[PDB]
RNA sequence: CGGCCCGAGGCGGCGGGGGCGACGGGCGGAACUUAAGCAUAUCAGUACGCCCCGGAGGAGAAACCAACCGGGAUUCCCCG
């Protein structure tokens, strides 16, 4: 015998087994395009943005992270986003500062959006 | 005849050279292991079925130690203050027999079963050792045994945080009836209200 | 106004998935509309009729998965308080003794009449 | 403070948010004249807690 | 190789461990009473093996209890003394390590007093696969076929040279010193 | 190498935990006050603190009362 110690022997461990389901029906949550994303904030600060910039200001739940905007916003306008900046509110919201690629024209979905 | 007859024949001889050498050896066994314990099986099986045990799955044994001697009160540097016939300190005594608190404490480790009786197995200078007898409640075998399944309505919850076990009946004077007990039968506190009670009828 | 829940009873999962989708994305036009008006109150109860559809079809669907199982999701089980669940059994609380029992059957129970 | 945690911020932008008047046209629809909402306060003399 | 002598004296046992061998160690030590001493003293090997024999073509049913939806051996405490005590046992068999002792510790009298032999053989546990339980204290005898008289008379007479009752009472255990025992 | 004994880690089904200004059960437990002062006594086996049930709870089929030409488990009401 090398060591001088007593341990606990090596022993079989299962896996989980659950006779019955402890969820039986996989319910949604609060994530999902067109319901993270709530609205556009419209000001002249913000038109400048898009027409140089090329840039969209949106309200956004707040849980949601910076991966999921982006994946969010290039599944529902089908579009190419490039970087996103975001900050929460003093009311409480959260606002997400999403540019688009260099090679999109944010006029051309911020129109068709209703935006303009 | 059985042979339970001379079990309970020989544990009435305990300063016997016979029961002195293993009461000798079962109090060293005992001081090597923790408080609470579960048994295997009952450490004396005829005295375990004059309390009620029966050898089924739903009964369980656990030993129980406690400490011996008087009480001492909960005084900030020894000091009551008040009236000097409420003065001492050390000296006093428990009002609850150390059996009943063996299944006091055990109880309140495991508080999903209930407690049926207890005896008494061995002691030495600075500790008693009981065993407690218990029955798990939901089990199939419990439940539709007529025998036993009294203990599985819920009136049955605690027993021995009410004083409704025979070592809580004794504290409480309930092994007596007659002259001498006729202000405690309901409870102390029932009969004192009882005989101090106004009643204040409609044609006084 | 708007769809009855009656007459997306009949229709499949994926007719109502794919129903579902149509919803939320209006709802993204019409809030967008808004920050930037009668049709947007019904819109929003169209959408909770629909949901509610989606889980009546699903649950009856798994109250029949496990209609002869030994264990049953706890969702699927009896409506019962917590006392009821741990009460003994009508046949439980009757059951005696054998012998007491066999001095039941001995000595019935007899309706008879006295005389002043 | 300039340096606070998000469970503060939440709290005290509640209270900013429901710091308003009653709607004129609330007035008319439940007939009240009571028209000051006694909840409402001022940075100047509150003592918010939070 | 991390030690060149060997370390299992040194280990430090789990607690259950050091118990039950501190225990075995105090029963040498101590002073045991003649009546706690004979359980310490079971029948020897051979004899006992050549009983194991005879008794199980006495054994009862093992395996076709669940098919069944004879002269046999008798088991457990409350049926065997009433059968000491009825003069119907002609071999008693007391288990060595009834951990509750009291359960037994009375029954060589008993036998002795009835005129019915007995022995102490090793292992509760072995009269157990005779019965076809896990454990059992005492096993008896009440009859045998006739082709077997020429083995238990013989061993009733292995048994009477072998268990002595009187020197069983007189003789204390025990009492064994370190450097003694080596 | 198997058996029995005494333990260890894991897995499955089932149960426990917290909540209430009353009534109910078990413990710990005052002082103001009265005594025309004040120590025993009284207030009070109360306030208050801790634990535990139920729809009621507790108690209960004599190791009882009696002294009679006798009653007969427990609880509650009238009476002294
Ligand atoms: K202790
Ligand atoms: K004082
Ligand atoms: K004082
Ligand atoms: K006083
Ligand atoms: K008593
Ligand atoms: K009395
Ligand atoms: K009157
Ligand atoms: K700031
Ligand atoms: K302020
Ligand atoms: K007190
Ligand atoms: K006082
Ligand atoms: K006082
Ligand atoms: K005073
Ligand atoms: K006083
Ligand atoms: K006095
Ligand atoms: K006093
Ligand atoms: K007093
Ligand atoms: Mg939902
Ligand atoms: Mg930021
Ligand atoms: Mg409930
Ligand atoms: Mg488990
Ligand atoms: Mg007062
Ligand atoms: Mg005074
Ligand atoms: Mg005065
Ligand atoms: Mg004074
Ligand atoms: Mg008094
Ligand atoms: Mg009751």
């Amino acid at each position: 015998r090398t060591n001088v110690h007593f341990f606990r022997p090596k022993t079989l461990v299962h896996k989980k087994a659950p006779l019955y389901p402890r969820n039986p029906i996989k319910k949604g949550s609060w994530d999902d395009p067109c319901d993270l994303l709530r609205y556009p904030i419209k000001t002249d600060e913000n038109t400048t943005q898009i027409e140089k910039n090329n840039t969209i200001v949106f309200i956004v739940d707040r849980r949601a992270s910076k991966p999921e905007i982006r994946k969010a916003f290039e599944t529902v306008f089908e579009t190419k986003v490039a970087r996103v900046n975001t900050l929460i509110t003093p009311l409480g919201l959260k606002k997400a500062f999403i540019r688009l690629a260099p090679d999109v024209q944010a006029m051309d979905v911020a129109s068709k959006m209703g935006l303009a | 005849m059985g042979a339970y007859k001379y079990v309970q024949e020989l544990w009435r001889k305990k300063q016997s050279e016979a029961l002195h050498y293993l009461f000798r050896l079962r109090t060293w066994e005992y001081r090597q292991l923790n408080a609470i314990k579960r048994c295997s099986h009952p450490t004396r099986p005829e005295k375990a079925r004059r309390l009620g045990y029966k050898a089924k799955r739903g009964y369980v044994v656990y030993r129980v130690r406690v400490r011996r001697g008087g009480r001492k009160r909960q005084c900030v540097h020894g000091i009551s203050y008040g009236k000097p016939r409420n003065i001492g300190i050390v000296g006093l005594k428990p009002s609850r027999s150390l059996r009943a608190l063996a299944e006091q404490k055990v109880g309140r480790r495991l508080p999903s079963l209930r407690v049926l009786n207890s005896y008494w197995v061995a002691q030495d200078g600075s500790y008693k050792w009981y065993e407690v007898i218990l029955i798990d409640p939901f089990h199939p075998w419990i439940r539709n045994d007529p025998k036993i399944n009294w203990i599985c309505n819920p009136v049955m919850k605690r027993r021995e945080c009410r004083g409704l076990t025979s070592a809580g009946r004794k504290a409480r004077g309930l092994h007596n009836k007659g002259i001498g007990a006729m202000k405690l039968r309901p409870s102390k506190r029932a009969a004192w209200k009882r005989n101090h009670t106004r009643s204040l009828r409609r044609y006084r | 106004p708007g769809l009855k829940a009656k007459d997306l009873v009949g229709l499949s999962q994926e007719d109502l998935q794919r129903k579902l989708a149509d919803l939320k994305r209006e709802l993204l036009s019409l809030r967008t509309m808004k920050a930037t008006i009668a049709r947007f109150r019904v819109c929003k109860k169209d959408v909770a009729r629909v949901l509610t559809v989606i889980n009546q079809k699903a649950r009856d669907e798994a109250r029949a998965a496990f209609e002869g199982a030994e264990h049953i999701p706890k969702t699927f089980r009896p409506r019962l308080t917590h006392a009821m669940r741990c009460q003994l059994t009508e046949k439980q609380k009757r059951l005696l003794p054998s012998k007491l029992m066999k001095r039941k059957l001995q000595f019935p129970k007899l309706k008879y009449a006295v005389k002043v | 403070t300039a340096n606070k945690t998000l469970s503060r911020k939440l709290r005290l932008a509640k209270k900013t948010k429901t710091n308003k008047n009653i709607p004129r046209w609330v007035i008319a629809k439940d007939h009240l004249k009571k028209t000051w909402n006694y909840k409402r306060h001022h940075w100047r003399r509150s003592h918010l807690k939070l | 190789s991390k030690c060149d002598f060997d370390l299992t004296p040194f280990v430090r046992w789990p607690r259950q461990v050091r118990i039950q061998r501190q225990k075995a160690v105090l029963q040498r030590r101590l002073k045991v009473p003649p009546t706690v001493n004979q359980f310490m003293n079971p029948i020897s090997r051979n004899l006992t093996n050549e009983i194991f024999n005879l008794a199980r073509k006495y054994s009862p049913e093992s395996k076709e209890e669940h098919k069944a939806r004879k002269l046999v051996i008798a088991s457990g405490i409350r049926r065997i003394t009433s059968l000491v005590e009825s003069k119907r046992a002609k071999l008693v068999l007391i288990a060595n390590d009834v951990d509750p002792l009291e359960l037994v510790l009375w029954l060589p009298t008993l036998c002795h007093k009835m005129g019915v032999p007995y022995a102490i053989v090793r292992t509760k546990g072995d009269l157990g696969k005779l019965v076809h339980l896990k454990k059992t204290t005492s096993v008896c005898f009440t009859d045998v076929n006739p082709e077997d008289k020429p083995t238990f008379d013989k061993i009733l007479a292995a048994v009477a040279h072998e268990v002595d009752y009187a020197k069983a009472m007189k003789t204390y255990g025990g009492g064994v010193r370190r450097e003694d025992e080596a």
